[PDB]
Formats: structure tokens, C-alpha cells, sequence
């Protein structure tokens, strides 16, 4: 079960899941139909499988990076980690990935990859911003709600996680997505509904 | 910064200047109002349409473009049709009697009086611009206005700006069919006068686009609209670097670089590569060789006239979608010397190569659909020179017997003016001829 | 020597198409060789 | 009256155990206490068969084993 | 210290070595997702001659995996062995031989040679030190009797020093699977006899009689005949594999096995095998080996020992053992069917041991031999050849790819002085 | 990736590709309108498919074949039928005159015209195909286009495609029920060309297959498409080693390397073994052997000849579903007793085998029963010329008369052509003899 909003906003230690809402986007030609949600997934990695309940392999604690408290408001522009407990008696794990190298690339797309890992660095924190391009200084530092389209990006690359249904990855469970972190700009410079996020309670 | 102005003349420039600035608009977000509409999401510093469209405060864009005619049934189509708040109204220039399919009506008596306000309105649209790429001009041979005011636009804009660029697209007669019967005294004194002031050029015969519509698509009984929409798009994708990014670029002083070995002989060719219809672009899947040998292949081609006769003499391309550097350099590498294709010997490296990211934009009420690669090419050849040869055989044949003539030298012109517009194409004719010569 | 240049280019394209064959296969091999484990599973 | 191709190819378009799964943990086993011996125990055949396993020493590791027990040593110095 | 090279080719020989990688992670104790799950600390000892080291604990064979096709490096890949083999070590060309030995060995086959000469050069001499070559070739058809017999040619080219030793599969006997074999066989009999130095000899139909004589099997698969395959080179190498008492090597048998250059014509067996049932009713001592591995039904190259004469035989034995009781069984059987030999040879037998039996086993044995009635069996297809070239039939396949009948009038010449020796020897 | 861009020619090959390829989106998870139903192959599909299926960015599986006649009024209802999302719009060429059993147009008038839009699509269609080894064409001699047109396609694509491989499954007229009449004018022509071209050819006919649904089958009064559906799962088991895993996949060199010895000795048969009813099939036994020694008993052949006559030469097999290879070792192993099954002393090997795992699929609303072992042995035999003298004699009883000729000179032929077909089957009849002729 999810932690409830009191108010709108999402304090920390709060049970949250990760979930890409549903794009009216016809370019891609490629397309899962709708509001595609965050997984972990082994043979870890990390990809999106369909809309989904929250199951426990979604469910996202959302933690303190900066030495936060258990219930506290969190805003634009601010660390935080959001902590994916495991199966068995594991504590924690940590939405991660690296800057780019030749070796280290994505599955599937030759893009910067995202995956599962138990260390703790400042790879591991994200900060979470307003979408409209115009509007981001007037609000950043603003207590961000509950169910909203907002941006995920990086504290150490400055990119940004993409919901890429483009590309179908099959795994056990035969639900598919592919996750990577890129920004994506359009010919106006806008932030593309590729790589909006919701985080839901 | 980075503007190019658009310059159209006739009632072919009018044809041409709506189903152009349509693609433009719904390219970016212009709505027929003029301004975007409000919940559409824009940072604001970062204006990608400004080399077409100028901007007051409150949003509105007003294009950078004149248009010219003579008679005013074809812009007042524009000035009540849907776009009739877009365009503002001193751009859309028209005279009172047109030049009626000749050359000097709209060469020294007619078009004399309507270069005047032309002429201020070009320094009212090319102040705002702190660097102009070029003007275009898109005019038809045919007519009095695309063939007289047009040259005589061309002189006029050497004196007042020198060495700016001023490209032209230009509707060639078509070999077989025509509008007219006195179109070749206008196709040959204007080009014997354009030669000198013009920097590069494309070709377009009427016919020929006519083939490709029935043998590459099922559209049946096509219309100009059906013709002039994919001239809106081989020109978007001459201008498609200027204002999106891409993995490389062109601008618009690059193709007279690389395409014009001698500053007489700069008339290339247009090719667009992936004409396919809806129900056929959904079956057969596309990749960047395959939209390659396309314009390779004669069929495609915007002229009647084939390069297996001749030599590509340089060439140009202009890629866009998903492309990969590396699978564009491919079948560039595929494609000899030695096949059908077959370059002259003083051009061994041979190309130039620019990589748009954005894909191709659809327009409601076309043909073609969402594709996904497409091409760009302008390869000049020795082939033109059959074109020439034709359009002499069908001058003389004319000149033979003295016809029409008499419709020339009364209004306001001279008589020698026959004599060496015939003697021009000859030495052109062995001009292009010597450009090709394999080395002694 | 244009048949040396000429025939040049075709040793470099035949090259080319021979290692897009062969990587294409490595990557895909990984990609599309998983699932028959998954149903020998 | 239609053909026969377009028949035949619209006819061409017209064209359990008790423990599964989710029933293998709670059937539970080893229950009613048969007797369990080989031979003529009369058991069902219990899990005994011939398992494979390798032999960890050899003829040398076994026979040259300390002849007389002694306390090992300590390291030889500081 | 002393590696061994596994080189293959085909698609038969792609789907022998499918097992024989099985057997290896089997008896050192290999789980198929690359590390290490033994039960003891002798395996880890000896373990970088078949298993490369490299970061992550892992192990990847000397693995050299080839077919003129992806065609059957798909099922090895999603085989029950399959991410422990190399993503490097498939090479392939394009269009699959198919049934002629010249563009196995001319034109396709010949052509992608300068990859698999890659991954030798990069490997084998990049090993502290290698101990030889050891290739199995599918003999009977187009691509491992083409391209892989054509490596048998070019890399005992580069290095003359070392010891050739291959398990070939012959064409069967009374019932045959592709009308090129008196041709593709023929031609690489003419390519062995100077560039191999142990040539085994395996035939399916003399392979399908132990799954029904002894071993009992309604339906026996690939995957049953080719442990017995598995079976002449997993357990042929145990004295470098494992310690114990006495340790004689490949080197060591090629001195004990042939006398000439032009003999080398070897044939195989292997001895503790019986029915599934009665496990627990035969005992395995000294006695039941030596019973067993000297009748004709338990040999795998198709032939008759009784119509000729044996000339060598040896003999790896693996766990604790009496070797008073095992010499007393073979001396014997050099002396009571004394026909059975030549009497111009003082003995026969090799007697190599171990410590460790394979794993389930307890007391095991393999069996190598030369013998003079493998004269036959070169004889079957070489009546077929004549049958079929005095009529030039099946023959414009041969030189379309720039053979000559050159390569066809004296691969009839070395199979009939090569039977011409065995026929003094006799 | 494995590959067959196969061939269709006329009434004859779509209405067989109507049937054949309605298998192939029947064995692989493909649905009649482009797409899949996404449910996994049998073992791995994205390499099962990738010799008939491609894919684009719609996930739309379009085939690689080609259909070709000289008509539309029988590939329209390809194009007005059940499958008509599925082949692509110009994958289907057409013609608008049938060549109307004739020789002479269908090669040269009618054929020539139409022959070159065709080879746009295969040299477009053939970029993409890696691993394919040849071509495999479905023709017919007794008609004008499967025999005008195809043989100006076989003297063709041996030049510019050089050594690759030939085989056909062609639809040989049958010997006593006439359906044209002077259809040995058609076909003795068309097998002096195709003869010295071609490399294998899989011989079936008509009413040999009549024969057999009304014994083996039991269905009375049947029609093609119930005659086309045991062709068309001859053509999906030869093809099966590429697709689905086995023991001994088969590469499509060993067909044409183990069933042919000599370059003028081209003639196969063909021979599909469990051809039984859907209900009646549980109350008798299938056996391999059964099974096996079905297709040497001459009421299963699928040519109306007999091997008591002549001799076997050549053999091949392909099992597949549930196969012990021991029973097939020891149920060949009794052929090698017989003497009235009798081979020539010059292959004393014979034979060939192909292993998959799949059970062969059926089609729904068929007539033969969910089998799980079948085996085709497309074999040699000496028999034909038996069987190839009655298309030679009654030749020559026509010609005496010389009639019907007066068609065949009037458009591009001579007389010569009719002479030399003739003397190029009496050296043919002069070949057979000696194949056959025992060594002493
Ligand atoms: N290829 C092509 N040609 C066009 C198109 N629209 C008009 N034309 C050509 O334009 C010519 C018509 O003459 P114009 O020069 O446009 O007429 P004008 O400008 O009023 O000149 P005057 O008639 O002499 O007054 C004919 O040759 C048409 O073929 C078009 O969309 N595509
Ligand atoms: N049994 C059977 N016979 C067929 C089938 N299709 C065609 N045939 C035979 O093919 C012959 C028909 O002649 P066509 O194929 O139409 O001749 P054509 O080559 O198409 O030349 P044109 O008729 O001039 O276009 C007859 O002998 C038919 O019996 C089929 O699907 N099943
Ligand atoms: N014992 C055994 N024999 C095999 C196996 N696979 C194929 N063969 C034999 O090898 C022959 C096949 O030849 P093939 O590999 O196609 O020839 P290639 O084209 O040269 O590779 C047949 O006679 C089979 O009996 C296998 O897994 N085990
Ligand atoms: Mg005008
Ligand atoms: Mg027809």
C-alpha cells in the first residue's frame, strides 16, 4: 500500500511508484498505448513495463539524500533518492547510471543507460524540475504535488529519463519498454512529452 | 540573424508563394491567423523561424516575401483566401495591364513602371536583417512578368547590393507540351540576360513532374496544387540546415561553392527522393541506399532530360530524418564511376554532404505521408546541353521565317537583340561543352 | 589505373557490407538467441 | 455465386491436473508413516539413487598423511 | 602448462563438440553461467588447460567454433551450454557448402580461412605453452571435410613440431546419407596421410549398436551417441587433467601407438559400459574392463579385429587401482588368442593411470589402438570411387571451382599404397 | 538471415501461390492482415520468418516472392480476397492481353514490353536478402505465360546473376487428360531453352494428383484448391531445414548437389509419403516405415510413370516431427534387398536425409489429418523417358502435317526454331539411353 497526500505535495517517506503518463504523440510509429510505468527488471536492469498496480517491484520509497527528515516537503531543484527495496532482505537500492563511454551504453540504443545498483555516490541522486521552459526559475524551489507531469533529471549529467517506446524489449514478464536517460529538445526547444514522468501515491 | 528572403514572380510566383508558405507554416506552428496558438509551449529565446518570418511584439510573423504579377486575379486569391490576415498587404505587388506573353511589355514598357515600388519594398525587408543569406527568386520563362520584370529585377538588384545571394528556381519550358506558342523569345532573352546576374540555379520542367505523379503514386488526374506542394518540398529541404540543427549543415552560400566550377556554368538539377503514396509507404520499409539510387535512377528526375548522356559534373545532397552518418557514406561509396553514373575526371572526390536531423513535415490534402528519410540532390551535368539544343532548334525554326516579331520591336525595343541571343547559347553551348573534356 | 582506383572502392565497399553482416549478426545474436532458453526453461 | 478462391479463403479466414504451479507448495508430503527401507522395505522408492561426486583425495594425499600426530608449528620467526 | 587447442568446423562438428564442452563442465564441475561449483580443490589445480581465467572468477574454453553458415551456431548459442562459449569464437561466411569438397576447400570454404587464422594466432600462441591440435572435421561432408581439412593443411604449415591428433567421422557402413562421400572422403584421404599423426575413426552405425546391444535404448538421439564421442577425447587427456600415480601424456602414446609416418590409422573404445538396469548387479573390477574392451562390439570404427592382426593398443585407467591384478589380465590377452598380434613386436599394451574416475563413475578405462583391419574400412569407398569414376559421373560439381581430374587420379594412388602397406602386415 | 525469393508465373502460380503461400502465414504466428499476433515461434522466430516475412516501422510482416502473368483477370482476385492487406502494390505485376498458349508472343511480343518493371522489384527486393542461394521458379509449359514469359526470364537472370542456383516446381502438362491441345508446341520449345539454363527441376502434374485424393484421400469430385494444398506443403517441407530447428538442418545447396549428376540429365520426380484422410487416419498406424515405403510404390508418384521400367538414380529425404534416426537407418536399410527397386551401378550411395523438429502444421479446413512424421523423397529417376517420349511423339505426328504453325511464324519466330527443338530431344533420347546403360 502507498502512503497517502495529506495535502497535495509529496513529502519524503512516502511509498510512491514511477509512472510515465499516456501520450497522444503520433511520430514515433511505434507505440504502447498508455501510461507506462517504471519496473526493475533482472535476466539488475531497469525498463517500463505496462500500466501497472502498485506491486512492490514498483513501489519507490522516496529517501533523503542532503540528511532530510522521514516527513518532509521537497521541492523543484532539489536531491533526493527514491530507494527501491528488494525481494528478500536487501535494504536499499539506487536508480543509477554513468556518463557515457564507449562501453557502457544501453540496450538495444547506443544511448546513456540506467540501471540497479547497491553503493551509495552522488550518481544515485536525481532532482526533478517544471516542464515549461519559461517557467522553471519562477518556480524552482516550489513544493512539487502529487500526480503531475514533471521532468527527472541527473544531478551529474543534467539529462533527463526518457520513456523510449520506441524500442520493445520482451523479458519474462513479455510487458516491454525501454528506459535510458537522454534530453530531448524540439525545433521550438521544447521539452518533448518523451520524457515526461508522474509520480503516483 | 540568418534570414533569407523569398522573392516570387507571376501569377506562377503566386502558385508557388501559397503552396510554399503552407508547408511553412504547419513546418513550424504558424496558424492562418499569423500567430501561434496560445497553450502551444515555446521558451522563447530560442526562434528557430526567423530567418522566414519577422516578429512585432504581441507574436505576430509576418513573412519575408514579395510577390510579383501584373494582373490582379491571382492575388486576390491571396488577399481573400484563407492565409488574407498572414500576409500583409504592401508585400503582394500587381500591376493593372500584364505584359501578356512577351518580353519587352514587361522588359521596357510595362515592367519599367512597377520596378519603382518593388524596389523600395526590398529595402524595407532586407533593412531588418542583420545577416541575409540570399534572396530566391521563383519565376517562370513563360510569361511577361517571369520572364521581363524578372531580368530586369536581376540587373537592378546587382547595382543596388552586389555580391548578396540571389538563387533562382526557374520554370524551364517543358520539351513536348506548353502553355503558349511565343515561349521560346522569352526563354532565351532572358537566359543570354541572366547569365551575368545570377549566382546558382535549379531547373523544373511542367511535364516531367507530371510523370513522376501517375508512375510513383495513384494519384490520378493531379492538379498544379498536386505539383506545387512538392515544390514545397524540395525547397524546404534547400533551406532545412539553416534553421534545425543537424549532425552537419548547410547554408546558403554553399551550394555556389561546391556545385559552380565556373561562374557562368551554375545550372544544376533537383531531385526529391522518397515519392511514395500512403497505402505504399506503409508496406515497403525504406532505408538511405534505397532513397539514393532513386534520385540515381532517371525516373525521378524534376527535368526531361537523362544524365546517362552526360557527366556529373559535382554534386550536392541534403539528408534528413534518421540517418546515420555512417549509412549515408555507405552507399555514396556504392556508387561508382565506372556503372551509369560516371563523373569527369577533374572532380574525383565528388560530393557534398548535410545531415538534417528533423524529419519532413506532411501537409493536410497532400499525397506523400509520414516518411522517414529522404534526399535532397542537385547534381549538375554536361546533359543540359541537349536542353539548349532543343530550345535553339525550336528559336531559329521560329526565326526562320520571322514570326511574332513584330510584337517585340515596337514596344520600346531595339532589333539586335534576336541576333545575339542566338549567338550567346552558341558559345555557351560550346562552353558546356569544353567543361567536360577528359584531360589532355 | 581508373580500373585500379574503381575496382578499389568496390574492395572497400564489399568490406564494408561484409562487417555490417557480421556485427548485426553479433548484436542480434545476443538479442534474439535469449528467448529459446526462456522455452527450453 | 461467388468464386472459389474467395471461398476457400474465406473459410481459411473463418479458419487439466490437480497439482500445478500454484499447487506444488501446499500439497505437502511425507505423511501416514509408511516403512522406509530398501530392499523389501516396501516404500516408495525414496531418494536413493547413485550420486555423482568426486573423490577429493588420492593415493599419495591419503597415505602420506602425518605418521604420528604432533603439534603443527608456529610461524618460523618474528 | 600444456593446453589443447579445440578446433572444429561443420555442422557435425559443431554438434559433437556440443557435448564434448558438456563432459569438460561436467567433470571439472562447471555451471553453464560461467564460474566455478566444485567439490574440491584438485579440479581448480589443472583448470586453466581447458578454461581461460579473466576478471569476474569466469571460465572460457580455447573454444574455436566454425560452420561456412550461422546455420547451427544458433543451437549452440540457445543450447543448455551456451553462455560460456565465446561471442567472438562463431565464425562464418554466407551461403552454406553444401555436399562438394571444392568450395569447402577452394572458394567458400577457402576463402574465410583468414579469420579462424586470427583467432588461432591471437589464442594458441598467446597460451604459456600449447600441447597441440586437436580438430574433428565432419569428414563426409562439404564444409568441416572442406574448410576445416583445409586448416588440418595450414596450420601444420606454421608449426611443424607439435602433435596432430584428430577423431574423424567416416562414412557409415551398409546405409548411406549423401552421394558425394566416395568423393569428399576420398579426396581428404589424399590431404590426411601427410598432415595428421592420429587419425580416430567414428561411425554412427557402429555407434547405434552400443545404445542396443549394451546399453539398451529403444530411442537413442545425437545427444546419446556423441558421449561416446565425448568419451575418446575428454578421457584420453587424464593424465595432464588429474595427479596420481603414473602420468603419460599424448606425446607419450603417439611413441607407443605408431611405428611409421604412414601409419597412423587408429581405432577407438571405451570400457565401462553395460546395460542401465543391472548398474547394481555387475561389479566393476579388474576382470570386467579387460572382458570388455577387446571384442568387436565395443569399438567404434566399424570393423573386424578377427580378419587381421592389431599392431598396437593402449590404455588410460583412472581411480584406485591394483596394477598387479591389471597386468595379469593383459598379459594374458597378448598370449591366448596369440593369433591376434604379430609375433614381431615384443608387446602392445600402454598402461597409463590416474587418481580421479569421471564423475559418477568409480573405476574407469579408455582405449586407443592401431590395427590392420581399418584396411577395410578404406576399402569400402574406395570400391565406391571406382564405381562412379570410370562412368565421370556426378563430376562437373568438382571442377566448376577450379579443381582437376589432377586431384582425382592420385586420391585413388595413396588409398591403394596405403592399404598396400596393411597387406604385408597381416 | 536465410532467404527464398521465389517465383510465381501466371494462372498457374498465383492461384498455386494463393495455396502456397497461404501455408507460410499459416506455419509462423503470421495473421492475414499484415501484422502477429506476438504469441513466440518454435524456437527462434525472428529467424524462422526472415525467409518470406520482413518488417517496417508498422510491425507489418510483407512477403518477398513475386506474381507474375500477362493479365489482371486472375491476380485480381489476390487483390480483391482475403489476403489483400498483405502483398505489396507493386509486388503483383500484370499484364492487360493473356499470351493465350502461344509461343510466340508470350516470348517476344508480350513478353518483352512488360519484362523490365519487373526487374526493378527483384534487384529492389534482392538488396536485403543475405543468405539466399538461388531462385526457385513455379512454372507451366503448356500455357502461353507460364512458358513465354519465364523463359525470357531464364535466359536472363543467368547472365546477370551468374552462377546461382536454378530448381522447379513445374507444372508439367499430365499424359492423357488434355486441357489445351497443341500444347506440345508450347512445351517441347520451352525445354530446348530452359534446358541448358536450368539446374534441377521438381516435376508434378494434375491428374496424378486426382488420382490420388480420390484413393488415398477419399474425397470425390475435388477441384485445384484442393489440389493445390499437397503442392503446396511439397514446397514447405523441402523448404523447412531453414526455418525450424532439428537435428540435421539442410542448406540449400544439398537439393541441387545430390539429385542431379550431370549438367543435360536434369529431371527429378516428386513424392510426398502420409497422404491420409482427417477422421479415418486413428484407426490405421503410422509407422516410419510405413511411411517411408509408401513413396517407393508407384501409386504414391506424383508422375504417372513406373520405376519397373526404369531405374532410380538419385534419391533425397526430409523427415520431420517426431524422428528416431535409428528407424530411419533400419528402414532404408530393407530397400537395399530389393530387386525390383533396382539402381544403376554408378551411385552406390543413393540417398540424402533432412531432420527438423517441427510436426508439420495443417491447414484448417483441409483434408489430410494432423500427421507428425512426413517425409518427401524428391528423387532421380530414368523413367521420364517414358514419360518424356509421349510429348516427342506426338510431336512429330503433328508436324508431318505441319499444322497449327501459321501462329507461331507471325509474330518473331522462324521455322527454324520448331526444327532445332526437335533435335535437341533426339540427342536427349540418344542421353538417357547411356545414363542408364549398365558398365559390364
Ligand atoms: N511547373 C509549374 N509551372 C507552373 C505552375 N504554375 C504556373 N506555371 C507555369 O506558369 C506559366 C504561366 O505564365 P506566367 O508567367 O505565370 O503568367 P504571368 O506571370 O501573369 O505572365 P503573363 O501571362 O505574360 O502576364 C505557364 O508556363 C505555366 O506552366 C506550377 O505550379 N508548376
Ligand atoms: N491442378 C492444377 N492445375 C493448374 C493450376 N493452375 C494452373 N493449372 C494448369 O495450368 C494450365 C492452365 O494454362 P495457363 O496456366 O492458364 O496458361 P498460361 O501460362 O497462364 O498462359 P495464358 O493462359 O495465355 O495466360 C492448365 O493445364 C491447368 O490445369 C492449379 O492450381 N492446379
Ligand atoms: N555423431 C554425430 N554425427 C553427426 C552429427 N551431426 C551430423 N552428423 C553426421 O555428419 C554428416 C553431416 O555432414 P555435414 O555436417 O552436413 O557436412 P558439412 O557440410 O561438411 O558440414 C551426416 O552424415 C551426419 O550423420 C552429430 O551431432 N553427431
Ligand atoms: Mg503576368
Ligand atoms: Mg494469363
Amino acid at each position: 500500500q502507498l502512503s497517502v497526500s495529506e495535502d497535495g505535495y509529496i513529502h519524503y517517506g512516502d511509498k510512491v511508484m514511477l509512472v510515465s503518463p499516456d501520450h497522444p504523440e503520433t511520430e514515433a510509429d511505434l507505440f504502447l498505448p498508455g501510461d507506462l510505468s517504471l519496473c526493475m527488471t533482472p535476466d539488475c536492469g531497469l525498463s517500463a513495463a505496462q500500466t501497472k498496480i502498485p506491486v512492490g517491484r514498483n513501489t519507490f520509497t522516496i529517501l533523503c539524500a542532503a540528511g532530510e527528515v522521514i516527513g518532509q516537503v521537497l521541492r523543484y531543484g532539489q536531491n533526493f533518492r527514491l530507494g527501491i527495496t528488494g525481494g528478500f532482505d536487501d535494504r536499499m537500492l539506487y536508480l543509477s547510471s554513468d556518463h557515457r563511454t564507449l562501453l557502457k551504453s544501453s540496450k538495444r540504443s547506443w544511448l546513456q543507460e540506467v540501471f540497479l545498483t547497491h553503493e551509495d555516490s552522488y550518481l544515485n541522486c536525481w532532482q526533478a524540475a517544471f516542464p515549461h521552459p519559461q517557467l522553471r526559475l519562477e518556480y524552482e524551489g516550489s513544493p512539487v504535488p502529487a500526480n503531475t507531469k514533471i521532468l527527472i533529471t541527473h544531478c551529474h549529467t543534467n539529462r533527463g529519463l526518457v520513456a523510449h517506446r520506441h524500442l520493445f524489449l520482451r523479458t519474462y514478464f513479455g510487458q516491454e519498454a525501454e528506459v535510458a536517460a537522454h534530453t530531448y529538445l524540439d525545433s521550438h526547444r521544447v521539452e518533448k512529452p518523451k520524457n515526461h514522468w508522474m509520480l503516483v501515491t | 540573424m540568418r534570414e533569407c528572403i523569398s522573392v516570387h514572380v507571376g501569377q506562377a510566383g503566386v502558385q508557388i508563394g501559397n503552396a510554399c508558405w503552407e508547408l511553412y507554416c504547419l513546418e513550424h506552428g504558424i496558424q492562418p491567423d499569423g500567430q501561434m496558438p496560445s497553450d502551444k509551449t515555446i521558451g522563447g529565446g530560442d526562434d528557430s523561424f526567423n530567418t522566414f518570418f519577422s516578429e512585432t511584439g504581441a507574436g505576430k510573423h509576418v513573412p519575408r516575401a514579395v510577390f510579383v504579377d501584373l494582373e490582379p486575379t491571382v492575388i486576390d486569391e491571396v488577399r481573400t483566401g484563407t492565409y488574407r490576415q498572414l500576409f500583409h498587404p504592401e508585400q503582394l505587388i500587381t500591376g493593372k495591364e500584364d505584359a501578356a506573353n512577351n518580353y519587352a511589355r514587361g522588359h521596357y514598357t510595362i515592367g519599367k513602371e512597377l520596378i519603382d515600388l518593388v524596389l523600395d519594398r526590398i529595402r524595407k525587408l532586407a533593412d531588418q536583417c542583420t545577416g541575409l543569406q540570399g534572396f530566391l527568386i521563383f519565376h517562370s520563362f513563360g510569361g511577361g512578368t517571369g520572364s521581363g520584370f524578372t531580368s530586369l529585377l536581376m540587373e537592378r538588384l546587382s547595382v543596388d547590393y552586389g555580391k548578396k545571394s540571389k538563387l533562382e528556381f526557374s520554370i524551364y519550358p517543358a520539351p513536348q507540351v506548353s502553355t503558349a506558342v511565343v515561349e521560346p523569345y522569352n526563354s532565351i532573352l532572358t537566359t543570354h540576360t541572366t547569365l551575368e546576374h545570377s549566382d546558382c540555379a535549379f531547373m523544373v520542367d511542367n511535364e516531367a513532374i507530371y510523370d513522376i505523379c501517375r508512375r510513383n503514386l495513384d494519384i490520378e488526374r493531379p492538379t498544379y496544387t498536386n505539383l506545387n506542394r512538392l515544390i514545397g518540398q524540395i525547397v524546404s529541404s534547400i533551406t532545412a540546415s539553416l534553421r534545425f540543427d543537424g549532425a552537419l549543415n548547410v547554408d546558403l552560400t554553399e551550394f555556389q561553392t561546391n556545385l559552380v566550377p565556373y561562374p557562368r556554368i551554375h545550372f544544376p538539377l533537383a531531385t526529391y527522393a522518397p515519392v511514395i503514396s500512403a497505402e505504399k509507404a506503409y508496406h515497403e520499409q525504406l532505408s538511405v541506399a534505397e532513397i539514393t539510387n532513386a534520385c540515381f535512377e532517371p525516373a525521378n528526375q524534376m527535368v526531361k532530360c537523362d544524365p546517362r548522356h552526360g557527366k556529373y559534373m559535382a554534386c550536392c545532397l541534403l539528408y534528413r530524418g534518421d540517418v546515420v552518418p555512417k549509412d549515408v557514406n555507405a552507399a555514396i561509396a556504392t556508387i561508382k564511376t565506372k556503372r551509369t553514373i560516371q563523373f569527369v575526371d577533374w572532380c574525383p572526390t565528388g560530393f557534398k554532404v548535410g545531415i538534417n536531423y528533423q524529419p519532413p513535415t506532411v501537409v493536410p490534402g497532400g499525397d506523400l505521408a509520414k516518411v522517414q528519410r529522404a534526399v535532397c540532390m542537385l547534381s549538375n551535368t554536361t546533359a543540359i546541353a541537349e536542353a539548349w539544343a532543343r530550345l535553339d532548334h525550336k528559336f531559329d525554326l521560329m526565326y526562320a521565317k520571322r514570326a511574332f516579331v513584330h510584337w517585340y520591336v515596337g514596344e520600346g525595343m531595339e532589333e539586335g537583340e534576336f541576333s545575339e541571343a542566338r549567338e550567346d547559347m552558341a558559345a555557351l553551348e560550346k562552353d558546356y561543352e569544353e567543361v567536360g573534356m577528359d584531360s589532355v | 589505373e581508373h580500373f585500379q582506383r574503381a575496382l578499389e572502392l568496390k574492395k572497400m565497399v564489399h568490406r564494408w557490407r561484409n562487417s555490417h553482416t557480421h556485427c548485426l549478426w553479433q548484436i542480434t545474436l545476443s538479442q534474439r538467441r535469449n528467448p529459446y532458453a526462456i522455452l527450453r526453461m | 455465386w461467388i468464386s472459389e478462391t474467395r471461398e476457400k479463403m474465406a473459410q481459411v479466414c473463418l479458419n487439466k491436473a490437480l497439482l500445478n504451479e500454484e499447487t506444488m507448495n501446499s500439497g505437502i508430503i511425507e505423511r501416514d508413516t509408511g516403512l522406509p527401507a530398501t530392499g523389501f522395505g516396501a516404500l516408495f522408492t525414496r531418494h536413493s539413487p547413485d550420486w555423482s561426486k568426486m573423490c577429493t583425495l588420492t593415493t599419495y594425499a591419503e597415505e602420506y598423511a602425518p605418521p604420528y600426530e604432533y603439534q603443527p608449528l608456529g610461524d618460523p620467526c618474528q | 602448462m600444456r593446453e589443447i587447442v579445440h578446433l572444429q568446423a561443420g555442422q557435425c562438428g559443431n554438434q559433437i563438440g556440443a557435448k564434448f564442452w558438456e563432459v569438460i563442465s561436467d567433470e571439472h564441475g562447471i555451471d553453464p553461467t560461467g564460474t566455478y561449483h566444485g567439490d574440491s580443490d584438485l579440479q581448480l589445480e589443472r583448470i586453466n588447460v581447458y578454461y581461460n581465467e579473466a576478471t569476474g572468477g569466469k571460465y572460457v574454453p580455447r573454444a574455436v567454433l566454425v560452420d561456412l553458415e550461422p546455420g547451427t551456431m544458433d543451437s549452440v548459442r540457445s543450447g543448455p551450454f551456451g553462455q560460456i562459449f565465446r561471442p567472438d569464437n562463431f565464425v562464418f561466411g554466407q551461403s552454406g557448402a553444401g555436399n562438394n569438397w571444392a568450395k569447402g576447400h577452394y572458394t567458400e570454404g577457402a576463402e574465410l580461412v583468414d579469420s579462424v587464422l586470427d583467432v588461432v594466432r591471437k589464442e594458441a600462441e598467446s597460451c604459456d605453452c600449447l600441447q597441440g591440435f586437436q580438430l574433428t572435421h565432419s569428414l563426409g561432408g562439404g564444409t568441416g571435410s572442406g574448410m576445416g581439412t583445409l586448416l588440418i593443411s595450414k596450420i601444420r604449415e606454421e608449426y611443424p613440431d607439435r602433435i596432430m591428433n584428430t577423431f574423424s567421422v567416416v562414412p557409415s557402413p551398409k546405409v548411406s546419407d549423401t552421394v558425394v562421400e566416395p568423393y569428399n572422403a576420398t579426396l581428404s584421404v589424399h590431404q590426411l596421410v601427410e598432415n595428421t599423426d592420429e587419425t580416430y575413426c567414428i561411425d554412427n552405425e557402429a555407434l547405434y549398436d552400443i545404445c542396443f546391444r549394451t546399453l539398451k535404448l529403444t530411442t537413442p538421439t545425437y545427444g546419446d551417441l556423441n558421449h561416446l564421442v565425448s568419451a575418446t577425447m575428454s578421457g584420453v587427456t587424464t593424465c595432464l587433467r588429474f595427479p596420481g600415480q603414473l602420468n603419460a601424456d599424448l606425446r607419450k602414446l603417439a611413441v607407443n601407438m605408431v611405428p611409421f609416418p604412414r601409419l597412423h590409422f587408429f581405432m577407438p573404445g571405451f570400457a565401462p559400459l553395460t546395460s542401465r538396469g543391472s548398474q547394481q548387479y555387475r561389479a566393476l573390477t579388474v576382470p570386467e574392463l579387460t572382458q570388455q574392451m577387446f571384442d568387436a562390439k565395443n569399438m567404434m570404427a566399424a570393423c573386424d579385429p578377427r580378419h587381421g592382426r592389431y599392431l598396437t593398443v593402449a590404455a588410460v585407467f583412472r581411480g584406485r587401482m591394483s596394477m598387479k591384478e591389471v597386468d595379469e589380465q593383459m598379459l594374458n590377452v597378448q598370449n591366448k588368442n596369440s593369433s591376434y598380434f604379430v609375433e614381431w613386436i615384443p608387446n602392445n599394451v600402454k598402461t597409463a593411470v590416474c587418481d580421479i574416475p569421471p564423475r559418477g563413475l568409480k573405476m574407469s578405462a579408455t582405449f586407443i589402438g592401431n590395427s590392420t583391419a581399418i584396411q577395410e574400412l578404406f576399402k569400402r569407398i574406395s570400391e565406391q570411387f571406382t564405381a562412379m569414376f570410370r562412368r565421370k559421373a556426378f563430376l562437373h560439381w568438382y571442377t566448376g571451382e577450379g579443381m582437376d581430374e589432377m586431384e582425382f587420379t592420385e586420391a585413388e594412388s595413396n588409398m591403394n599404397d596405403l592399404v598396400s602397406e596393411y597387406q604385408q602386415y597381416q
